[PDB]
C-alpha cells in the first residue's frame, strides 16, 4: 500500500494509503514530497577548488581557506598539514 | 666533552618554552629556536604540531555529531609515528616535549 | 526538521509507485487504475502533470526510469503478465517501443543495469523466474534478446542490482520472496555472475530470514570496499557483506562472504512495507504500515540510530 523514495536534492517522495493516514475510504492514496530548508557544500567545493596551474604550495593554500570559508575545519587542517 | 654524540642539547634545553595558556606561540617559537640550533627534522615536527594542536578541532560531547579529530589518520596515528621513531632514536627531550604539549589540550 | 507539501495526483485508484528519474527534476507515477504519470516541477517550485496515458490492461506495479544517455526511458510491469518498455519523442508523446511477455505469470518488478553494464533489464515473476534482457544495439529499443533466466523455487517479490562500479566485483542481484508457508525456509539469496563460466549462479543465502520480505535494496557503493543490503519485513535490517580474499588455488566459484547483522529497529511496530536510500548510501528511509516515515544513520562508531520522524499531513 506504499511507495517511497528519495530524490537527489534531499527532496523524500511518499505515497500512501488513505486510510493509513487520516462507498469505500481505501480506493485513494494521498502524495506528499518532503524537503529540507541539502549537500550543497558539494557543490560548492566543487565550483572553487583549485587542481593546477600553480605550485603546490599555493594550491594547498587556497583549497585550505576555501574548506575554512565553507567551516569545513578538518578539512582545511589537512590541506594544510599535505 | 661529548656532547656532539648524544640526542640532546644543552642550548636547546636552555631555549625550550612551555606555556599552558598558548599553545601556538609556545610551538612558533619553539620551531625558531630548533631552526636556530640547525636542526630541520625538529622544524618540521613542530610545525605540524603548531597545525595538529588548533583551537578550532576540539572535541564534541555528543559522538554522533561528527567524528573527533583523534580518530583522524593525521592525529593519532601521526602521534604514535613519530612517537616510534624517537624511541627508536633515544630522544628523551622531543619526547617529554610532545608528550607535554599534546596532552595540555586535554586541560 | 523537513517541510511537507501535498500533491493533487488525481489517481482513480491506489498510487502503487513513485520514481524519480537521474536528474532529480522529473517524476514518475504508477497506479493501480492501469495508469502511469510524469510530473515536472517549474521555477516556482509547483509539479505538473505533463503526460497520462494509459498502458497495460491490469494494475501496475513498478515503473522506473532508464540512464538520460540511452534516452527518456522508462520501463513498467504489470499484473496482465507483461513488460513495457517505453521512449519519448518530440510535442511530447511517450510512445511504446517494446513488450516482454515471456512470463506466465504475473510480473512483480522489473528494474535497470547499472550503466556501465550497458542497456540491461531484469524482471521477477511470481512463479519464482528472474530473466535478464539485453539490448546489443543501444540505438535500436525495439529489439531485445533473453541472456538468463534464473529459478528461486519460491515466489519472488522485489530485486536489487549491485550499484558498485568497481572491477573487482562482479555482478550481484538480490532476490527477495514473500511467501508465509509455515515451514520456516530462506527469503534472500544472493546471486553472483561467474566470467569464466558466463551464467549466474546463486552465492549467498540469508538463513536469519524467515518472515515475509517486501523489499530489498542495495546501498550505493561510492567508494567503499564492502557491500551493505536493507531488507523490509515485520521489521527492519542490515547487512554487510565483505568479501574474502581469493585463494591462491584460483576457484572458479563464486566469491565467498562474511556475513553479518548490524542493525535491527522495529520501531513502526508493524509491516514495513519500503526501503529506500539517499544518493550517497548514508541515510536510509524506511516507511511502514504505522504511516510514519523513518530516517536511520550510523555514527562513527558503526552504531545505526534514527535521526528523524515525519508524518504525512
Amino acid at each position: 500500500p506504499e511507495g517511497l523514495c528519495y530524490g537527489l536534492f534531499g527532496d523524500l517522495a511518499f505515497a500512501a494509503k488513505e486510510s493509513l493516514v487520516a462507498f469505500a475510504g481505501l480506493a485513494s492514496s494521498a502524495l506528499s514530497v518532503f524537503e529540507t530548508e541539502g549537500m550543497r557544500w558539494f557543490v560548492d567545493t566543487a565550483e572553487r577548488y583549485a587542481l593546477a596551474g600553480r605550485p603546490l604550495a599555493e594550491l594547498c593554500d587556497h583549497n585550505a581557506k576555501v574548506a575554512r570559508e565553507l567551516g569545513r575545519n578538518q578539512v582545511a587542517q589537512t590541506w594544510t598539514m599535505l | 666533552d661529548i656532547a656532539c654524540l648524544l640526542p640532546v642539547h644543552k642550548s636547546l634545553g636552555e631555549l625550550y618554552i612551555l606555556n599552558v595558556n598558548d599553545i601556538q606561540e609556545t610551538c612558533q617559537k619553539n620551531a625558531a629556536s630548533a631552526l636556530l640550533v640547525g636542526r630541520k627534522d625538529l622544524v618540521q615536527v613542530w610545525s605540524l604540531a603548531t597545525v595538529a594542536t588548533d583551537l578550532c578541532l576540539g572535541p564534541k560531547s555528543d559522538p554522533d555529531l561528527e567524528t573527533p579529530w583523534a580518530r583522524h589518520p593525521f592525529g593519532r596515528q601521526l602521534l604514535e609515528s613519530l612517537l616510534a621513531h624517537y624511541c627508536r632514536l633515544r630522544d628523551v627531550q622531543t619526547l617529554a616535549m610532545l608528550c607535554s604539549v599534546f596532552e595540555a589540550q586535554s586541560r | 526538521m523537513f517541510v511537507a507539501r501535498s500533491i493533487a495526483a488525481d489517481h482513480k485508484d491506489l498510487i502503487h509507485d513513485v520514481s524519480f528519474d537521474f536528474h532529480g527534476r522529473r517524476m514518475a507515477t504508477c497506479s493501480s487504475d492501469q495508469s502511469v504519470k510524469v510530473w515536472d516541477k517549474s521555477e516556482s517550485g509547483d509539479w505538473h502533470c505533463t503526460a497520462s496515458w494509459k498502458t497495460h490492461s491490469g494494475s501496475v506495479w513498478r515503473v522506473t526510469w532508464a540512464h538520460p544517455e540511452f534516452g527518456q526511458v522508462l520501463a513498467s510491469c504489470s499484473f496482465d503478465r507483461t513488460a513495457a518498455v517505453w521512449e519519448e519523442i518530440v510535442q511530447s508523446h511517450w510512445v511504446k517501443r517494446t513488450t516482454l511477455v515471456d512470463s506466465r505469470t504475473s510480473v512483480t518488478d522489473v528494474k535497470f543495469a547499472p550503466k556501465h553494464m550497458g542497456l540491461m533489464l531484469a524482471t521477477c515473476s511470481a512463479d519464482g523466474i528472474v530473466r535478464i534482457y539485453e539490448a546489443p544495439d543501444v540505438m535500436n529499443l525495439s529489439q531485445w534478446s533473453l541472456q538468463h533466466e534464473i529459478s528461486c523455487k519460491l515466489s519472488c517479490s522485489c530485486i536489487s542490482w549491485n550499484p558498485s562500479s568497481s572491477r573487482a566485483h562482479s555482478p550481484m542481484i538480490a532476490v527477495g520472496s514473500d511467501d508465509s508457508s509455515p515451514n520456516a525456509m530462506a527469503k534472500v539469496q544472493i546471486f553472483e555472475y561467474n566470467e569464466n563460466t558466463r551464467k549466474y549462479a546463486k552465492a549467498e543465502t540469508l538463513m536469519t530470514v524467515t518472515d515475509p520480505v517486501h523489499d530489498i535494496a542495495f546501498a550505493p557503493n561510492l567508494g567503499r570496499s564492502f557491500h551493505i543490503l536493507a531488507i523490509a519485513t515485520k521489521d527492519v535490517r542490515i547487512f554487510t557483506l565483505k568479501p574474502v580474499r581469493k585463494e591462491l588455488t584460483s576457484s572458479g566459484g563464486p566469491t565467498k562472504f562474511e556475513i553479518h547483522i548490524v542493525a535491527q529497529f522495529d520501531n513502526h511496530n508493524s509491516q514495513v512495507w519500503r526501503v529506500s536510500w539517499n544518493i550517497t548510501g548514508t541515510v536510509l528511509a524506511s516507511s511502514g504500515d504505522d504511516g510514519c516515515v523513518r530516517l536511520w544513520k550510523a555514527n562513527y562508531m558503526d552504531n545505526w540510530k534514527c535521526t528523524g520522524i515525519l508524518k504525512g499531513n
